[PDB]
């Protein structure tokens, strides 16, 4: 009665936060994301809602993010390992202005590069974009490539595409992923409407900056998150309640040209541009963009009293961190986001109905700013046509102040691992421990002595 | 994903532990994995790749957890069964709280917060009493 | 396992920055992933006053002018804007292992 | 918190004393305690330590075997008995409380032998003086 | 600093103990056939998980996988036998197989009073497999077949 | 020079039976599920471990790990299933599910005296699925009924 | 050099394996075998 | 043991991600590297050794 | 002593461009082997 006995229970509801390895799951080529290497998914979970409990979450401590970044970096290596090095191409070459009838953006280059170890003269022609090259000896027609001095250029395998594909992360048996289903959430603190899952909801990988493309949407209203709103050194992630269509294209045709540099070494470039050279560009509804900002600005003031809210372009400089960037179908586009960020909304309140925003193409990419490892991407023969959904913004606030009660927000961030944070903000990984003990009633039932 | 009981107190949860019965997963999941084990041949031909490596490690981890948890039940002479008893007097040094409070108005998880520095010993006394001794006593009876 | 301190005495004016150095002959890292070294002070007739503990974790009721850091074998204090009240004897104590031991002892005072 | 010493004075070598400490304002049985020693005009010296559950205890070499420290967890007191005092034991003796409280001795299941954790100090008493020698 | 309590027997504590008493330490041995990093710590588990993650791409991580799998196989290598025999643990159990003196005639008063487990083990090394097989068939033969028939009405 | 003794029937010798006789040697069969190198196997096992010290190789080496893990998992899968059924030990375990004649109605005598496990497999293969399910329900109801 | 008795030594070596050996010398690695059997004066009590 | 190593580094570009590190110039009295042992205790050590030999 | 460090004086093509750079670096005697009798090469 008052004498108590130890009893043992198995399968008790106790869990602890822990770090484990996430388990990739999913549904004629391989792709950079070889998702066919991940396990065929559960067609129908198996998700459980919990009663009467709360759980603390923190989207700026959750290391799932770190694992994802790690993963993708290593994946690129696995696609680039067995591919052609382009060291021979790092030579001084001469190039002329293409008769485009912009104005020198594309140049028709020629070079003498001995292909076989044999004594050979090999004058070949190839096409480059202005961004790909560096002029030599001032007023002259000589060029070299932008990354040769420090980095090895590796050509992306032609038969391996970018192809973002929906990935799931399951937890290994014994682990489970808590999920805050508590509609509206600032990213840090207690969540009430908590459920739990065996595996996460689909995440599409994406290489992009400033604008979030094809992510998930908020349930009701636009939401804004930031580790510390008063600290302008922290970034701001904005998730939209409704996505905004944006289309992009490359309005010409291209001829694939191969160059047999050597043994198993087929270098690919464009042999001819077919049709007029028209500027690659994107299109977006001006009205839609405006009204979304309206909603955002409201929330910005909710966070920041009643101030002057400004949208300006970034500080300028390096296109890779300064311009809007995204990989469309293996091609890399860089756009001038200023068009989207050129206005103020400081209180109650142009040209066309849609904004056409031209971009540049760059063939030599410095993914993840890895010094020493430069990647080259081959042309895909024209007709480039994509569409996407802007689903959120990566904003930062200007440091210091001009004493005008003014807060300027601009396209920023720069760290791609935030891209993941905008999808992982609901999840938390825990592990379950079945075993537990408890007092009387009861007794073992033994024979004495 | 058997955590439904988490929203209740230990009393109530104790009525649902036997309701849970069906493993937290594995079992039929392993049967589904058998279908995937057939697929693994494709994933063998695949060659060594990241995700593949992670998966291998994930399987190892999962299994390790399962067996570690099971092990103790075997050693304890309790096996399973989800609920068993053992003849270890509840040393009040560990805790001193009315049973009504221990079972009622007591989230199971929360309870654990206050047992952690004692759990280690508790396991020991279970071992070295329950099975260490009792095992012999049965043999000792069988000697006569 | 010994511990020594410098300077023996230190004369600094009100508002002047100052520092205290205590070196251990032995590694100070603890098995919990942190070091076991505390500092404190006492005035004549007074008892030691925990100033900072676990190196960077200063104690409640202690000014932010008190800071400190160091290697896995030695640590130092720095006191910015030393106040007129900040005079007296300062010690460091190693608790990494038994016996507990103290630094040599330093005296902080004013200069005029 | 309240931390005071009691039972100082002066004795001859070979004599013994029972220097106690009386405390309040905290769960005394959860705090391991210290005795420290400062000789006149000199620095500090640790003397002895006693665990929160009053089971574990250690001494400095110079006092080991002569000093005996005990506890009363019901009355909230320490008892530092010092036998066979030597002239050089003349000093200020002081009662102090550990800064970071320890729980029960963590037992490791690989021959852990119940470990006790010891940390710094945060409350010093006033102290008293025990003087030793014939005159 | 760290202070120390007391046994609580200990890992391999009975290694040199007379088997009669050593037979009562089986809990200690069994407890640790999956370990060496026991108790949270709780920095050791954090470190190990960190290295298990970081090193997942290289040979040294593979060697950890190798070791871990080995441990599990060895464990289950013994559990399998205990399962097959009517000796689900239980630290000890008895069989129906009669001791064949061919293996050893030695008196129990010598065995249980002046011999270690290892000394004893040396003497039965060559008969281990035979002994197992006889236990196995004893388990099946009748104890399970006839058992089935004992519930046959 | 090596001599040979008697059986002690070995691995799968029971296949020639005859399920009536196949109730024997269930241990002989089961015991080797986790090893094709059972026993110390001097001049084999030593090399088996030596090989696992040589796992600096990639691709090829790792395939062996896959194999070992799958062996373990395969074993454990069966162990879980038996646990669920209340058959933790061991060889023979009767249930409380009555045989549905729909599955088969051959004479009991035919079954045990003149039929081989392989045949039996072929005959009721298509019902395996639901047989297992029904066994689970039995133990499920027994969990609650035995309360 | 036996020509005059005495012993002659040189600061030799042979491999870094001895460098390790100098600190590893007192350690062994032992595999634990947890399962064993023994005679007793006890039946199993199987009904037959 | 010591080495009068008052010298400065020099970086020489060889190629893509290929920075060659070497010594540019030694600035000071170029003396040969060396160790110093007390003798004494060293000889005593030898005395212990020969006894055991 | 003498012949402890030598200061060459070597020819190297930088990257891939028409620049055979005459360049110098310090080396220790142990790192190098004389060419053509006692010549400075
Ligand atoms: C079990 O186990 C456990 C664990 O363990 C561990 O692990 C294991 C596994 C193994 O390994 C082992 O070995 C280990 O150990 C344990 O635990 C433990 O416990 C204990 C207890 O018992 C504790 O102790 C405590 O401590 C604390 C400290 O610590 C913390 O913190 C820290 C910090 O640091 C730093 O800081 C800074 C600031 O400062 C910052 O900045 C920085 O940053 C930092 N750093 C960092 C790095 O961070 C930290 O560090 C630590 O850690 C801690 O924390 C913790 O942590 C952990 C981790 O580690 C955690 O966990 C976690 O969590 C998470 C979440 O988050 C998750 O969950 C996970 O999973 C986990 O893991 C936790 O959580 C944490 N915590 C928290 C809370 O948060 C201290 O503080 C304390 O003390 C205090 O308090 C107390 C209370 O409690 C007090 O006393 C009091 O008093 C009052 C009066 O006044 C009284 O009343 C009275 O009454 C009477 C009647 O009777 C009448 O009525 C009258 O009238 C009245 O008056 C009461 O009663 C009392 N109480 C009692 C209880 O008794 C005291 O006093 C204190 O307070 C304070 O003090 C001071 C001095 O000292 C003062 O000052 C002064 O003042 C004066 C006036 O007065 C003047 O002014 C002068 O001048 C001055 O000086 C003040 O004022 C005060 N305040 C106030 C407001 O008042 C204690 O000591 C420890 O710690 C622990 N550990 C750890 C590690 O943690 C346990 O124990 C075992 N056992 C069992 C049974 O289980
Ligand atoms: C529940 O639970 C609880 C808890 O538990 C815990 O926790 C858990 C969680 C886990 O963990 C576990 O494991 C743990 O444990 C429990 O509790 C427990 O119990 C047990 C029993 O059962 C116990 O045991 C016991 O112990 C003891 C102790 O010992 C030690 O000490 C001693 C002394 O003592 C002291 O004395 C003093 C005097 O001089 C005192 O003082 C006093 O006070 C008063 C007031 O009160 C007044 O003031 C006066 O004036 C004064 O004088 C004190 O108090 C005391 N204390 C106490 C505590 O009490 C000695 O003698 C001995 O020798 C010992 O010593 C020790 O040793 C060790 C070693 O071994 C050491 O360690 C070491 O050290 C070093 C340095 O030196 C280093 O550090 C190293 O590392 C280490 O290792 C230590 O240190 C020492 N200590 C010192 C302090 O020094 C004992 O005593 C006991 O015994 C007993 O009994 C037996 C039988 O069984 C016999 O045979 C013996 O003989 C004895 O008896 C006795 O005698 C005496 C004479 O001598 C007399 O007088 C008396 O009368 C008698 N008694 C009777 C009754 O008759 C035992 O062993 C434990 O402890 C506990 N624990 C704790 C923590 O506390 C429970 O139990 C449970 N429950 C159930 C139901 O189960
Ligand atoms: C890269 O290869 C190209 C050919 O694919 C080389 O172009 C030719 O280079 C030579 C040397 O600079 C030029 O020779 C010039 O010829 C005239 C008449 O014979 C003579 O008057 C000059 O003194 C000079 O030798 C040649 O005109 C030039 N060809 C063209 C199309 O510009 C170039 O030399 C190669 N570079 C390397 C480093 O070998
Ligand atoms: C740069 O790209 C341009 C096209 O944008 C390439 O133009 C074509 O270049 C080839 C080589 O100079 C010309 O072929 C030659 O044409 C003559 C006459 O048709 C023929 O007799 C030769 O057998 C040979 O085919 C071709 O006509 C020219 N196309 C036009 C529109 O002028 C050029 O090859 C590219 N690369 C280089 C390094 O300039
Ligand atoms: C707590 O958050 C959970 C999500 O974490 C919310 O679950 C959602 O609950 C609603 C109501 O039960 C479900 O909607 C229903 O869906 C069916 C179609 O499947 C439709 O026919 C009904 O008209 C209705 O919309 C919804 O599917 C379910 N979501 C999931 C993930 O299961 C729950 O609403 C939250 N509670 C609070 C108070 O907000
Ligand atoms: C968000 O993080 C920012 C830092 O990134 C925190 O800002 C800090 O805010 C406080 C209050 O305005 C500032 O403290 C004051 O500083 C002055 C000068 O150092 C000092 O004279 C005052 O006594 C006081 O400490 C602090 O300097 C400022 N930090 C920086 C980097 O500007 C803010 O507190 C954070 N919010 C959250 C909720 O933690
Ligand atoms: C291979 O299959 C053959 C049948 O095709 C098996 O042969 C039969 O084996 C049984 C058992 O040894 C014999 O039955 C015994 O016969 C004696 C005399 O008739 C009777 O006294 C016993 O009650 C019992 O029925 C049977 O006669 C024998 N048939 C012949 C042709 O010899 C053999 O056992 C099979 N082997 C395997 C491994 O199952
Ligand atoms: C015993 O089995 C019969 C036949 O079941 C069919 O064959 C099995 C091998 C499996 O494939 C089943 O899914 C098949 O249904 C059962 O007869 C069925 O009974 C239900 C009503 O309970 C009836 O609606 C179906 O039409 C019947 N099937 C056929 C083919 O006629 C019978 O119910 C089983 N006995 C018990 C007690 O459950
Ligand atoms: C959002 O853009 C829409 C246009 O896309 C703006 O609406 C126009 O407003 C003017 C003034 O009322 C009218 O002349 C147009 O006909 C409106 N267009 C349509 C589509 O109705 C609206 O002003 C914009 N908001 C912001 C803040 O600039
Ligand atoms: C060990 O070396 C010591 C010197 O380090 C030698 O001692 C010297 O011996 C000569 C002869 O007696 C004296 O002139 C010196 O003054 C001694 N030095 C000191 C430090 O006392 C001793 O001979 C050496 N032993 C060996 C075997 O050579
Ligand atoms: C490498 O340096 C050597 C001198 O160390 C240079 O040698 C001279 O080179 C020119 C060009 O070939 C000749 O005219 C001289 O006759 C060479 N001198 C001798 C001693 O042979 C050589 O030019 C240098 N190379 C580089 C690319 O600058
Ligand atoms: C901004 O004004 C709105 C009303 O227009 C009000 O709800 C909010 O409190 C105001 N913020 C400031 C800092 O006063
Ligand atoms: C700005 O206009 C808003 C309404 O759009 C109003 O709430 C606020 O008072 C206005 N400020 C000025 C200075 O009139």
């Amino acid at each position: 009665t008052e004498k108590l006995w130890v009893t043992v229970y198995y399968g008790v509801p106790v869990w602890k936060e822990a770090t484990t390895t996430l388990f990739c799951a999913s549904d004629e080529v391989h792709n950079v994301w070889a998702t066919h290497a991940c396990v065929p998914t559960d067609p129908n979970p198996q998700e459980v809602v919990l009663e009467n409990v709360t759980e603390h979450f923190n989207m700026w401590k959750n290391n799932m993010v770190e694992q994802m970044q790690e993963d993708i970096i290593s994946l690129w290596d696995q696609s680039l390992k067995p591919c052609v090095k382009l060291t021979p191409l790092c030579v001084t070459l001469n190039c002329k202005d293409v008769n485009a009838t912009e104005r020198g953006e594309i140049k028709n280059c020629s070079f003498n590069i001995t292909t076989s170890i044999r004594d050979e003269v090999q004058k070949e022609y190839a096409l480059f974009y202005k961004l790909d090259v560096v002029p030599i000896d001032n007023n002259n027609t000589s060029y070299r490539l932008i990354s040769c001095d420090t980095s090895v250029i590796t050509q992306a395998c032609p038969k391996i595409s970018f192809e973002p594909i929906p990935i799931h992360y399951c937890a290994p048996a014994g682990f489970a992923i808590l999920k805050c289903n508590d509609k509206t959430f600032n990213g840090k603190g207690p969540c009430k409407n908590v459920s739990t899952v065996q595996c996460t909801h689909g995440i599409r990988p994406v290489v992009s900056t400033q604008l979030l493309l094809n992510g998930s949407l908020a349930e009701e209203e636009v939401v804004i998150r930031s580790d510390n709103f008063t600290n302008n050194a922290k970034t701001i992630i904005v998730q939209l309640k409704e996505s905004v269509e944006i289309n992009c294209t490359r309005p010409n045709n291209n001829t694939r040209k191969s160059i047999h540099i050597g043994p198993g070494r087929a270098f690919y470039t464009t042999g001819e541009i077919i049709g007029d050279i028209r500027q690659a560009h994107c299109n977006i509804s001006r009205a839609k963009w405006n009204d979304t900002l309206k909603q955002i600005v409201i929330k910005l003031r909710e966070q920041f009293e009643n101030k002057t809210i400004v949208f300006n372009h970034s500080s300028g400089g390096d296109p890779e961190i300064v311009m809007h960037s995204f990989n469309c179908g293996g091609e890399f586009f860089y756009c001038n986001s200023t068009q989207l960020f050129n206005s103020t909304w400081n209180n109650n309140t142009t040209e066309g109905n849609t904004i056409t925003l031209p971009c540049r193409i760059k063939q030599i990419i410095n993914m993840w700013q890895e010094v020493g490892k430069a990647m080259y991407a081959p042309p895909i023969r024209g007709q480039i046509r994509c569409s996407s959904n802007i689903t959120g913004l990566l904003l930062t606030r200007d440091g210091g102040i001009n004493e005008n009660g003014t807060e300027i927000f601009r396209p920023g961030g720069g760290d791609m691992r935030d891209n993941w944070r905008s999808e992982l903000y609901k999840y938390k990984v825990v592990k379950i421990e079945p075993l537990g003990v408890a007092p009387t009633k009861a007794k073992r039932r033994v024979v004495q002595r | 994903g058997f955590l439904g009981a988490a929203g209740s107190t230990m009393g109530a949860a104790s009525m649902t532990l036997t309701v849970q019965a069906r493993l937290l997963l594995s079992g039929i999941v392993q049967q589904q994995n058998n279908l995937l084990r057939a697929i693994e041949a494709q994933q063998r031909m695949l060659q060594l790749t990241v995700w593949g490596i992670k998966q291998l490690q994930a399987r190892v981890l999962a299994v390790e957890r399962y067996l570690g948890d099971q092990q103790l039940l075997g050693i304890w002479g309790c096996s399973g069964k989800l609920i068993c008893t053992t003849a270890v007097p509840w040393n009040a040094s560990w805790s001193n709280k009315s049973l009504d409070r221990i079972w009622n108005n007591m989230t199971w998880m929360e309870w654990e917060r206050e047992i952690d520095n004692y759990t280690s010993e508790i396991y020991t006394l279970i071992e070295e009493s329950q099975n260490q001794q009792e095992k012999n006593e049965q043999e000792l009876l069988e000697l006569d | 396992i010994v511990m020594t301190q410098t300077p023996l005495s230190l004369s600094v004016t009100p508002g002047q920055p100052a520092s205290i150095s205590c070196k251990s002959s032995e590694s100070l890292r603890q098995s919990n992933g942190k070091t076991s070294l505390y500092w404190y002070r006492q005035k004549p007739g007074q008892s030691p006053q925990l100033l900072v503990f676990e190196v960077s974790n200063r104690f409640s009721g202690v000014s932010d002018r008190f800071v400190g850091s160091g290697s896995g074998t030695d640590f130092t204090l720095r006191i910015s804007r030393v106040e007129a009240e900040d005079v007296g004897f300062y010690y460091c104590m190693q608790s990494k292992d038994f016996p507990l031991t103290f630094g040599g002892g330093t005296k902080v005072d004013l200069k005029r | 918190v309240q931390l005071v010493e009691s039972g100082g004075g002066v004795v001859q070598p070979g004599k013994s004393v029972r220097l106690s400490c009386v405390v309040s304002d905290f769960p005394f049985s959860k705090y391991p305690m210290y005795w420290v020693r400062q000789a006149p005009g000199k620095g500090l010296e640790w003397v002895a330590a006693i665990s929160g559950d009053a089971w574990h205890v250690v001494y400095s070499n110079s006092v080991q075997g002569r000093f005996l420290v005990s506890r009363d967890n019901v009355k909230n007191t320490l008892y530092l008995e010092m036998n066979s005092l030597k002239i050089e034991d003349t000093a200020v003796y002081r009662c102090a409380r550990m800064f970071q409280e320890s729980g029960p001795p963590r037992l490791d299941r690989w021959s852990g032998r119940n470990y006790y954790y010891y940390s710094g100090m945060d409350v010093w008493g006033q102290g008293t003086t025990v003087t030793v020698s014939s005159a």
